[PDB]
């Protein structure tokens, strides 16, 4: 019986301009 | 950004709100965004499933520069100087004008010729 882990805290680099990557 | 040191064997959690609720992130350094003002952070730190005391932290947000002091709308002759300048002290100055002027200065070189 093993135990659900917390939550990675997911995110991003920041604001992307329209038509490129991220 | 914010910061906590390491410790062997723990998990990380900031939250907003003094009480342990509102929780804003579970990494070590997590960032903040747009700061206005003052604003606080409360770390706390859990190894071995025991969490710690709240340790809170206090982001200072510098003020305003003030908009730099120029001289009111003025009026040369053809053949006249140009002379501007600004009464306020800084760390750096940054003009542009007319003709492509640019300058770094509190006091621009003189435009000598004044034309169209």
């Amino acid at each position: 019986i093993n135990s659900i882990p917390s939550t990675a805290s997911a995110g991003n680099n920041g604001p992307v301009c329209t038509g490129t990557d991220a | 950004s914010l910061s906590a040191g390491t410790v062997s064997g723990a998990s990380y959690a900031w939250y907003t709100d003094a009480g342990t609720s509102n929780q804003f992130s579970t990494l070590q350094n997590p960032t903040v965004n747009n700061l206005t003002n003052d604003s606080t952070f409360y770390l706390l730190v859990t190894v071995n499933g025991c969490p710690s005391a709240l340790d809170s932290t206090t982001v200072v947000v510098y003020p305003l520069t003030p908009s730099p002091s120029l001289p009111a709308d003025f009026a040369v002759c053809e053949g006249d100087d140009i002379a501007l300048s600004t009464s306020t002290v800084a760390s750096s100055y940054d003009w542009s004008g007319p003709n492509g002027f640019t300058s770094n200065a509190q006091n621009p070189v003189v435009i000598t010729n004044a034309t169209g």
